[PDB]
RNA sequence: UCUUGGGGCCGAAACGAUCUCAACCUAUUCUCAAACUUUAAAUGGGUAAGAAGCCCGGCUCGCUGGUGUGGAGCCGGGCG
RNA sequence: ACAGAAACCUCCCGUGGAGCAGAAGGGCAAAAGCUCGCUUGAUCUUGAUUUUCAGUACGAAUACAGACCGUGAAAGCGGG
RNA sequence: GUCUACGGCCAUACCACCCUGAACGCGCCCGAUCUCGUCUGAUCUCGGAAGCUAAGCAGGGUCGGGCCUGGUUAGUACUUGGAUGGGAGACCGCCUGGGAAUACCGGGUGCUGUAGGCUU
């Protein structure tokens, strides 16, 4: 026999982590460093750009911290793709770029800088900073905060980072970690980079299955398949889907409405009930034990 | 004369033995009154004593 | 009816040869795994310098690699084979996993070569479920849960049913 | 005789409380410390930066200075039969927003209302605090019970 | 070999346990502090007289033991070796020093550990005795000739507690017969209605 | 209590049987700390209890900045 | 498997019971520990401050400020 | 009724085990052409959508451990100020004020900000 750790003892010194630290979901190092304010700026808000790529989803946030939690200033989500002609593939690289473009344009749309700061319409894939207008409003500033994501080349935050960047916001970043960025020449390739931005990685890999595996495409593909998305068309897909994004990025509430009063899960026991309980099971030991005798 | 009775017998105007003053009662002044208890002699004084 | 996401399933194949001492020895025990496995096996030093054995901290002494997919089946297959398809009942860990070991690899179907000689190696078998790998990524990480864990029971009878093994008592 | 060192005798001042190690909150660091503000020191063993002197721990200031991450404190500190007005600098985790002026910031303001609402109603309010005054004569209802008689008990020897 | 007892009666000096600080400390003279039937049930001395200490000193490790072979030989005599229960309330951890002396004087003063006392206050148990309630005569009679141990005064008192217990012996009985106390040797498990139901279905089956 | 030992002890003999004493584990129990501590006083140390305050309108900035934002500074005015 | 108390591999528990050059105390768990990658903020410079204090010196330390930089995708961090 | 993203306080939120989870989610999940990284596509990264609530996760349960909070312990221990009080001392009592902590007994078991969904 060996000692319990797990004692009473070890639960009365126990001290549990920050709740959303229990959950595996925030980063207080990083987030210490990146939401925290100069004293000497006082109120100012410091903005940051939360992108959460789900199993299923693109999630873009604009969010400064208060005191009693932080303050989302704008959001745009993936799933809202489907609305400027984006069916499919809606947590790849181009859909993370459409996710971040719209985010960029809704936000300059409610301060009404989007005519001012239009980014670059035309997508080249290569480096583009924007550059504040003299006598205008300044260029709305924010960081991004890519969470626990593993920051390589590729990676998707930095895929809504560009299309973010491309609508007009100031997002302080290197090309080290787009798509198109060759570690051995240290050396970045835009063109690479403009491919992943309209999915061409994504349309050669249907053809490469086509060609190669028929049942291997219908497995990989369904529902490019159902909705009718092929390789060519994809790219004017995209570029229709950045336009129709520009074209109008507001987002319209979905309209709530009032549902029957409904349920769905226990509320707790009450003391009396938790009391009754138990002296119902002891009646029926004891009940049990005369039969038994 | 320890320095904090000391204090509050200046404060009340007791500065020699066998002076008399009037105070009115209350938190701040029972609590000044403790301090300097081995020092004096008080109680409630009737009309024909004022 | 058994919920179809409760099946088990090879994790991971895990073999190791610890040779005792770097040099040439260990340098063949490096292409035995390669050979059985197709894949380029990693060296383990030793933590402490230990007399009794002629090992000093930070020496070589080991090399081992993981196997995964159905190459763990292949390679798993022979080994099971060469064991007459029987294992001990004690060769099950009570986390649901176990292993056995080989005293010749020239049984499991690799042809001997002059120049690497005969090596003897351990198998260990990790079994799981799906959604085991909740425990092993960055985000949200949990544990499984003990209604998921699969128990020394449940692994015999995984054994016994898959391979038609014995499972000798003792 | 004893050290001079910085740290000596902060064995327990320093040191966290029970089971409220690790992590700093973050509300520590966002909140907003002006020019004129009352804060109280505390000196916190986790963050070794900007760390006050252990004769600051526990006293109250008045920030002077504001910089990206310390503020400077209007502290007195008594040496010997003088009280010297130092200025340090200190990290914003090791101090708080002192509440003893809040009580009085509510009661200016609580007063000026009530001097400008009673002067449009002609009226004369009471403004200044007062010490609490011997309670007024009262009635004790028995309520037709007899007091309960109290008797002291028998010594034991409950040894 | 040692000054007289009178040099270390009083509790002059804060606690000095033998730790790593105190090294060298000698063993102390008592190091058995349970005798007589020690593995009688809580159920066979219901009766239990005290040697309370009314004064605030310190006994030395010497007259522990000699009051605990005073005490238990008369028991041994009177009740027989299996008829009694006797436990020293006090353990001699405080250390007493000595400056020994012959030459530098008072130079250097601090001095070697040269024995343990137990620091005993006022209220305090010295020791226990348990066993059957016919015997409080030779209880009575073995605490008063170990008092001449000790300095200072002591006072016997026999005690209301079941045995070695905390409960009260006028309850103890039926405290026990529904299960609110549990027999685990010398003393009793007590049995609070709380925890898991099953172990109050192993009580009661 | 077999997860490790000492004695035994019936043998063909084994982790077969058999106890028994130990270590170990689980609940309890006696007694303690200047260089231990979850708790935690009294006495004590700092600060505040306004006109150097409060509340309005405006102006300066090379500082900060999505914002005529923030901060500080300065001017005038009203409240005992 | 050899392999045994101790070699190496696997799974589980593990609030730190480890480690952080050293005395001790404090602090630290997606780190302040361990392992990699790039590096020289251990650089140049003026003042203010803290500690000992006489409110002197040194020593050590704290906030900034101005240059050159490193690192990072970046927020930032760093003048031992 | 409830979830997702980002949070504030950081156990009333933790730990163990059991039950139940409509919709949307979050997931598990299926692959490795591309980006990226591994002895190992296990993790990380990337492309997806056949299946499943089994697990995570959410709600509930336990005369549950912990934790939070009261009662008792107790006006007890300790304590500020006082006496030409007691006692050989050790110490103790009283006067004037303040005032604890175990064991033991009970109650509770996350609240909530911003944005966005689901639930006739
Ligand atoms: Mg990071
Ligand atoms: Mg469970
Ligand atoms: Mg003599
Ligand atoms: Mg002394
Ligand atoms: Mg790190
Ligand atoms: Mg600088
Ligand atoms: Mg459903
Ligand atoms: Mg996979
Ligand atoms: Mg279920
Ligand atoms: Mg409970
Ligand atoms: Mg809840």
């Amino acid at each position: 026999f060996v000692k319990v750790v797990k004692n009473k003892a070890y639960f009365k010194r126990y001290q549990v982590k920050f709740r959303r630290r229990r959950e595996g979901k925030t980063d207080y190092y990083a987030r210490k460093r990146l939401v925290i304010q100069d004293k000497n700026k006082y109120n100012t808000p410091k903005y940051r750009m939360i992108v959460r790529v789900t199993n299923r989803d693109i999630i873009c946030q604009i969010a400064y911290a208060r005191i009693e939690g932080d303050m989302i200033v704008c959001a745009a989500y993936a799933h809202e793709l489907p609305k400027y002609g984006v069916k499919v593939g809606l947590t790849n690289y181009a859909a993370a770029y459409c996710t971040g473009l719209l985010l960029a344009r809704r936000l300059l749309n409610r301060f009404g800088m989007d005519k001012i700061y239009e980014g670059q319409v035309e997508v080249t894939g290569d480096e583009y900073n924007v550059e504040s207008i003299d006598g205008q409003p300044g260029a709305f500033t924010c960081y991004l905060d890519a969470g626990l994501a593993r920051t390589t080349t590729g990676n998707k935050v930095f895929g809504a980072l560009k299309g973010a960047v491309d609508g007009g916001l100031s997002i302080p970043h290197s090309t080290k970690r787009f798509p198109g960025y060759d570690s051995e020449s240290k050396e970045f390739n835009a063109e690479v980079h403009r491919k992943h931005i309209m999915g061409q990685n994504v349309a050669d890999y249907m053809r490469y299955l086509m060609e190669e595996d028929e049942d291997a495409y219908k497995k990989q593909f369904s529902q490019y398949i159902k909705n009718n998305v092929t390789p060519d068309m994809m790219e004017e897909m995209y570029k229709k889907a950045h336009a129709a994004i520009r074209e109008n990025p507001v987002y319209e509430k979905k309209p709530k409405r009032e549902v029957k009063k409904k349920r769905w899960n226990r509320p707790k026991m009450s003391l009396a009930q938790k009391k009754d309980r138990v002296a119902q099971k002891k009646a029926s030991f004891l009940r049990a034990q005369e039969r038994a005798a | 004369v320890s320095p904090k009775v000391r204090k509050v017998l200046q404060l009340l105007r007791l500065r020699q033995i066998f002076n008399g003053t009037f105070v009115k009662l209350n938190k701040a002044s029972i609590n000044m009154l403790r301090i300097v208890e081995p020092y004096i002699a008080w109680g409630y004084p009737n009309l024909k004593s004022v | 009816k058994e919920n179809p996401m409760r099946e088990l399933r090879i994790r991971k194949l895990c073999l190791n040869i610890c040779v005792g001492e770097s040099g040439d020895r260990l340098t063949r025990a490096a292409k035995v795994l390669e050979q059985l496995t197709g894949q380029t096996p990693v060296f383990s030093k030793a933590r402490y310098t230990v007399r009794s054995f002629g090992i000093r901290r930070n020496e070589k002494i080991a090399v081992h690699c993981t196997v995964r997919g159905a190459k763990a089946e292949e390679i798993l297959e022979k080994g099971l084979k060469v064991r007459e398809y029987e294992l001990r009942k004690n060769n099950f860990s009570d986390t649901g996993n176990f292993g056995f070991g080989i005293q010749e690899h020239i049984d499991l179907g690799i042809k001997y070569d002059p120049s690497i000689g005969i090596y003897g190696l351990d198998f260990y078998v990790v079994l799981g479920r799906p959604g085991f790998s909740i425990a092993d990524k960055k985000r949200r990480t949990g544990c499984i849960g003990a209604k998921h864990r699969i128990s020394k029971e449940e692994a015999m009878r995984w054994f016994q049913q898959k391979y038609d093994g014995i499972i000798l008592p003792g | 005789t004893n050290t001079k060192g910085k740290r000596r005798g902060t064995r327990y001042m320093f040191s966290r409380p029970f089971r409220k190690h690790g992590v700093v909150p973050l509300a520590t660091y966002m909140r907003i410390y002006k020019k004129g503000d009352i804060v109280d020191i505390k000196g916190m063993g986790t963050v070794q930066k900007g760390m006050p002197h252990k004769c600051y721990h526990g006293k109250t200031g008045r920030v002077y200075n504001v910089t990206q991450h310390a503020v400077g404190i209007v502290v007195n500190k008594q040496v010997k039969g003088k009280i010297l007005a130092k200025r340090i600098n200190v990290r914003i985790e090791h101090i708080k927003h002192s509440k003893s002026r809040d009580s009085f910031l509510k009661r200016v303001k609580e007063n000026d209302q009530k001097k400008k609402e009673a002067k449009e109603k002609g009226t004369w309010v009471q403004l200044k605090r007062q010490p609490a005054p011997p309670r007024e004569a009262h009635f004790v209802r028995t309520n037709g019970k007899e007091p309960e008689l109290l008797e002291p008990i028998p010594y034991e020897f409950m040894a | 070999g040692r000054r007289p007892a009178r040099c270390y009666r009083y509790c002059k000096n804060k606690p000095y346990p033998k730790s790593r600080f105190c090294r060298g400390v000698p063993d102390a003279k008592i190091r058995i502090f349970d005798l007589g039937r020690k593995k009688a049930k809580v159920d066979e001395f219901p009766l239990c007289g005290h040697m309370v200490s009314d004064e605030y000193e310190q006994l030395s490790s010497e007259a522990l033991e000699a009051a605990r072979i005073c005490a238990n030989k008369y028991m041994v005599k009177s009740c027989g070796k299996d008829g009694f229960h006797i436990r020293v309330r006090l353990h001699p951890f405080h250390v007493i020093r000595i400056n020994k002396m012959l030459q530098t004087g008072m130079r250097g003063a601090f001095g070697k550990p040269q024995g343990t006392v137990a620091r005993v206050h006022i209220g305090q148990v010295i020791m226990s005795i348990r066993t059957k309630l016919q015997n409080k005569e030779h209880v009575v009679e073995a605490l008063r000739r170990a008092k001449f141990k000790f300095p200072g005064r002591q006072k016997i008192h026999i005690s209301k507690k079941w045995g070695f217990t905390k409960f009260n012996a006028d309850e103890f009985e039926d405290m026990v017969a529904e299960k609110r106390l549990i027999p685990d040797g010398c003393g009793v498990k007590y049995i609070p209605n709380r925890g898991p139901l099953d172990k109050w279905r192993a009580l009661h089956s």
